[PDB]
């Protein structure tokens, strides 16, 4: 047989789909392996079939798909959370504000027949097998799951700070000479320090990472030296990581 | 016994479309917008405008660059900034990046299936390797334009306040103007292919076409005005007083009228109001088809795009001359978040798009976004039923595919259309 794999859609900006879909020899790269439902470029996909692997992209945040990850759980035997939007809740998910309030300042008092909730990641409502980090991931990241999982191998997620990769790099530490509040430190590697290679500090879109390691001969020193504090430290991680309930202790540990 | 389209295949973000039948025929076309609301205009209130500025762009990554370097304008608006000449062309050039992989994507892998018989593009690869092949090409030379200018082609850090964080080598720039040229006649054979494909008759009939009017002398993605085909011409602050939107009951996203009518935008509504301001060979080949590119059919939506390829990998080459004779090039300035009030209103690729940003105490006040597709959504639900007016009686699995072939001439980003 072939290996069955699934994409699926909760709310997103499709921008993970669109890595793998630009991905250029893909199909030359799954050739064990069969896509029988991806809506964004097959009109045959079907919903309700059974998959090997199923790759769901963005965060819950509405009733149908509460109901939608149920049911690929119920039919998935390999659940993998994809993106920042399925994995942490995304940039949708740093306000705490309630939905209601929400829902009055953009839309006034209008109604709509669907459900909106409050965005929400996979792991909320379903056990979820594996995470792909990034917002987007990167191409290598998904070479890699996909070329571990279509072999019966098992993939492993890079625990260590963006900061091993910008060094190795030689990118100037622009949270050092600049005072620019990069989230590096606190943010898991992978994506090759992208953004600090280009002058601008790291806003975490790859999850946060406990800093259990004195990567800095005291970053404490530092976040105090070029004035951030404690609260400006967890509100720029909440950007990506708005239901981390760790992120709160990780910041405090660091600045003791 | 409604006929219902529950996902729609090869567009971006969650749709459906669902007919509502009877006695006097087809009376009712319902464009279902399930994809959830993400509140962006509300949760950058009271955000520092750097924090909400990074996050816009997660609106859609299909237009990711349009949403990031719209916004920068805006707020570079409301605080007074004002761009240098050579950053605000090599931002121009970013977005041509974005114009060039969102049209190659969406005429190839996304159109192009219907009119082959494919569900998919992955399926033809092996019918059609030389288009293919040309797909992969155009699309590769945006995508490669966003990673050296924006640093990745979803989701654009190295846009920022003030210019970018950095700019690449000189050497890297006259690869592009070489990359770019070579593109040229693979943008042509687009444009021929698409010539020659149908525009169906069921949908043809008056459409008013909104664009932005470029400033400066030519065709464009900046400026002021909105110009309307009517006739009509209004500023861009004022998009407020002449565009009305409204929430309804099936939709996540907010209908716009203009006088009370549904509209449309995007390439062919540029072609309408903007075409005597091409130069270069889409002018030419402009003049030379200008039957197949009436305001009366949104399947002239397609042919638009292939020629805008055209045009902008002329007008980029030009637009690097100009950065490349300011050079060297400090990257970025100091932007002072003075407080301000700013709107500003571009062509993403799929039409309009208007970013009005409020800053109070160097804060996100207040937010309105509204992107093309929303704007469209309305004509769209006209079209389609045109479409299935003519064709409620025949097979349904028929009656489906042409429909959702209209709706993928609007090319739509629903994402965009829920923010
Ligand atoms: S995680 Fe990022 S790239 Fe992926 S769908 Fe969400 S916003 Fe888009
Ligand atoms: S703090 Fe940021 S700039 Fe400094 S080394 Fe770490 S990732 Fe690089
Ligand atoms: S540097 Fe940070 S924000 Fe930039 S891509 Fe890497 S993880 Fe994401
Ligand atoms: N094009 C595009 Fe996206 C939408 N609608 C934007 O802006
Ligand atoms: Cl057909
Ligand atoms: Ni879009």
């Amino acid at each position: 047989g072939k290996v069955r794999i699934g994409f699926y859609a909760l709310t997103s900006c499709y921008g993970c789909q669109l890595q793998l879909a630009m991905m250029d020899e893909l199909l030359q790269l799954i050739p064990n392996a069969e896509i029988v439902c991806w809506f964004m470029i097959d009109r045959d996909s079907i919903e309700d079939e059974k998959v090997d692997i199923a790759f769901i992209e963005g965060s819950v945040s509405t009733e149908e798909e509460v109901e939608l990850v149920k049911k690929i759980r119920e039919n998935a035997k390999i659940v993998v959370a994809v993106g920042a939007c399925a994995v942490q809740g995304g940039v949708q998910s740093w306000s705490e504000k309630p939905l209601e309030e929400l829902w009055k300042k953009v839309y006034g008092d209008a109604k709509v027949k669907f459900q909106p909730k409050k965005a929400e990641p996979v792991s909320k409502y379903i056990k979820v097998d594996y995470n792909i980090y990034g917002c987007p991931p990167e191409k290598k990241d998904f070479l890699y799951a996909l070329g571990t999982f279509l072999i019966g191998s098992w993939p492993e997620d890079i625990d260590y700070p963006v900061c091993l990769e910008c060094r190795l790099n030689g990118h100037p530490c622009i949270l050092l000479e600049k005072g620019e509040p990069c989230l590096g430190p606190v943010t898991r590697a992978g994506c090759n320090a992208r953004c600090p290679g280009f002058g601008v500090a790291c806003i975490g879109c790859r999850g946060a990472i406990g800093y259990d390691v004195a990567w800095f001969d005291s970053l404490a020193k530092v976040f105090k030296e070029a004035g951030m504090t404690k609260e400006e430290i967890i509100e720029r991680m909440k950007m990506f990581n708005g239901h981390d309930e760790r992120v709160e202790k990780m910041v405090a540990k660091i600045f003791s | 016994l409604p006929i219902t389209i529950d996902h729609i295949a090869r567009v971006e973000g969650k749709g459906g479309v669902e007919i509502i039948i009877g006695d006097d025929g087809v009376k009712e076309v319902k464009l279902n917008i399930i994809e959830g609301p993400r509140f962006f205009e509300a949760i950058t209130i009271g955000k520092k405008l750097e924090e909400a500025l990074a996050i816009y762009p997660r609106i859609c990554s299909f237009c990711s660059a349009a949403h990031k370097l719209t916004a920068l304008e805006a707020a570079e608006k409301a605080v007074g900034f004002v761009p240098r000449e050579e950053i605000q062309a090599l931002r121009e050039v970013l977005y041509i990046g974005d114009m060039i992989e969102s049209h190659a994507l969406h005429l190839y892998l996304l159109v192009l299936p219907d009119y082959r018989g494919y569900s998919s593009p992955l399926k033809m690869v092996n019918e059609y390797k030389r288009e293919i092949e040309i797909a992969l090409k155009l699309k590769n030379l945006g995508t490669w334009m966003m990673d050296i200018l924006g640093s990745r082609a979803i989701h654009q850090e190295n846009a920022v306040l003030g210019g970018f964080g950095k700019l690449p080598e000189k050497s890297v720039l006259e690869k592009m103007k070489a990359e770019l040229r070579e593109a040229l006649p693979l943008a042509e054979y687009t444009f021929e292919l698409f010539a020659k494909l149908e525009q169906y008759s069921e949908v043809e009939g008056p459409i008013t076409h909104l664009a932005v009017k470029p400033r400066g002398d030519a065709y464009g993605i900046y400026g002021d005005y909105i110009k309307a085909s009517d006739g009509e011409e209004f500023p861009s602050e004022k998009y407020r007083d002449y565009i009305k939107e409204f929430v309804v009951e099936h939709s996540f996203a907010k209908h716009s009228h203009y006088k009370g009518r549904p509209f449309m935008v995007g390439a062919i509504s540029r072609v309408i109001n903007n075409a005597d301001l091409l130069y270069g060979k889409a002018k030419e080949l402009y003049e030379a088809n200008k039957d197949l590119l009436k305001g009366t059919n949104p399947f002239a939506n397609n042919l638009a795009q292939a020629l805008e390829i055209v045009y902008f990998i002329e007008r980029a080459i030009d637009l690097l001359d100009e950065a490349l004779a300011k050079w060297p090039i400090k990257p970025r300035d100091e932007v002072e978040i003075k407080d301000g009030f700013g709107v500003s209103t571009t062509e993403a690729p799929r039409g309009i798009l208007v970013y009005a940003l409020k800053v109070e105490n160097g804060r996100v006040s207040y937010a309105d976004i509204i992107t093309p597709t929303a704007f469209n959504l309305a004509m769209m639900e006209e079209h389609v039923r045109m479409m299935a007016e003519k064709h409620y009686n025949d097979d349904p699995e028929r009656l489906k595919i042409l429909a959702e072939m209209v709706v993928r001439a609007y090319d739509p980003c629903i994402s965009c259309s829920v923010h």
